[PDB]
């Protein structure tokens, strides 16, 4: 039902109503492509080491390596990004995790509207539970995608879990 | 404990006003910015301590694509319309719901009729009368809350600050019983 309003530069939107104050404070409170996936980490409490992507090139060296995770382990997905020039509207999150070329789960999340800025934004994702037992130990292909209220296609990378018995 | 709350709604339905009030206590008479600085209220419920981070907005159009960034980390949103205004109520379910659906999924809303004030008063019934309508009534503000799925439906004046305490009291109860968990 949603229907994403006309692209707008950000001088565009400082054009506007520039002698009031008021609205002058309100743009400055909120405010190499536009979009730039920077890290995929994985936060978990009970990791002996830090579990970390780099995503500023060589994106073909996945899948020649993965993440480790004991069977069992509370984690969540923290996926930093950095934009660059523009308002991005909207940006969501999407996920389809494989285990032996079939799709067992598919997640999406909004994950909002942000300004440019020299930071880097850190989005986390909600509480997941790695897998256990005889059956489910091994790797999950995991595909990761961006795409936001401008842009029907996506940023795409791709990662691997691999669970074990132990650490 | 922090719940960040933005308010959102047409352009001079009251939102500002109402902000005003809830942070000053006094009624703004002779300056109303169109936007209030979001400020930290340390507000108490139900048994409980609330650091209370509240967000006004630009209601307008031509603000359609930089208003959405007050919503990251949005922990309840108060959806105004006007009770002077039905127009303010039809955007209702054709804007702000669409909107806030969109970029705040899962999080509760709080429907609240502004300007109760006006309901009774002389003058604005005569103008909405050269419209063909009448002020909007606490029937047709509930029976929007349910189609919507609010949370709540309040009702208040900004002018005469009655219900706006409540208001906020209803919103901060919403973030404590309540897509992504954080970003920062
Ligand atoms: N009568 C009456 N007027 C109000 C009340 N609240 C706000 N207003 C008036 O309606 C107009 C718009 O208010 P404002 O807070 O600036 O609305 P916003 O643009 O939606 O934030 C202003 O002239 C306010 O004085 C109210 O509770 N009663
Ligand atoms: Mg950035
Ligand atoms: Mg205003
Ligand atoms: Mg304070």
């Amino acid at each position: 039902n949603y229907k994403p309003p006309a692209q707008k530069s950000i001088q565009e939107i400082q054009e506007l109503d520039k002698d009031d104050e008021s609205l002058r404070k309100y743009k400055e409170a909120l405010l190499v492509p536009n979009v730039v996936v920077t890290r995929l980490t994985l936060v978990c409490s009970t990791a002996p080491g830090p579990l970390e992507l780099d995503l500023t090139g060589d994106l073909e060296s996945f899948k020649k390596q993965s993440f480790v995770l004991k069977e069992g382990v509370e984690y969540r997905i923290k996926i930093s990004f950095r934009v660059n020039r523009e308002i991005v509207s909207g940006m969501k999150y999407i996920q389809h995790t494989y285990r032996k070329g079939v799709k067992i789960d598919k997640t999406d999340y909004m994950v909002g509207s942000y300004g440019p800025r020299a930071e880097e934004y850190e989005f986390l994702t909600p509480m997941e539970e790695a897998p256990k037992g005889m059956l489910a130990r091994g790797s999950y292909n995991i595909k990761s995608r961006f795409t936001d209220d401008d842009r029907t296609d996506h940023l795409s990378w791709e990662w691997n879990l691999t669970i074990k018995k132990e650490w | 404990i922090r719940k960040k709350l933005v308010i959102v709604g047409d352009g001079a339905c009251g939102k500002t006003c109402l902000l005003i009030v809830f942070s000053k206590d006094q009624f703004p008479e002779v300056y109303v910015p169109t936007v209030f600085e979001n400020y930290v209220a340390d507000i108490e419920v139900d048994g409980k301590q609330v650091e209370l981070a509240l967000w006004d907005t630009a209601g307008q159009e031509d603000y359609d694509r930089l208003r959405p960034l007050s919503y990251p980390d949005t922990d309840v949103i108060l959806m105004c319309f006007s009770i002077d205004s039905p127009d303010s109520l039809e955007n209702i379910p054709e804007k702000w719901t669409p909107e806030v659906k969109h970029f705040c999924p899962n999080v509760p809303i709080i429907l609240v009729g502004n300007k109760k004030d006006l309901r009774n008063d002389e003058h604005t019934r005569r103008e909405l009368a050269k419209m063909k309508q009448e002020p909007v009534k606490p029937e047709e503000g509930r029976d929007m809350a349910n189609r919507i799925g609010a949370f709540g439906y309040m009702e208040c004046s900004a002018k005469t600050k009655d219900g706006v305490r409540e208001v906020f009291e209803m919103a901060t109860r919403a973030a404590l019983q309540a897509s992504g968990c954080l970003v920062l």
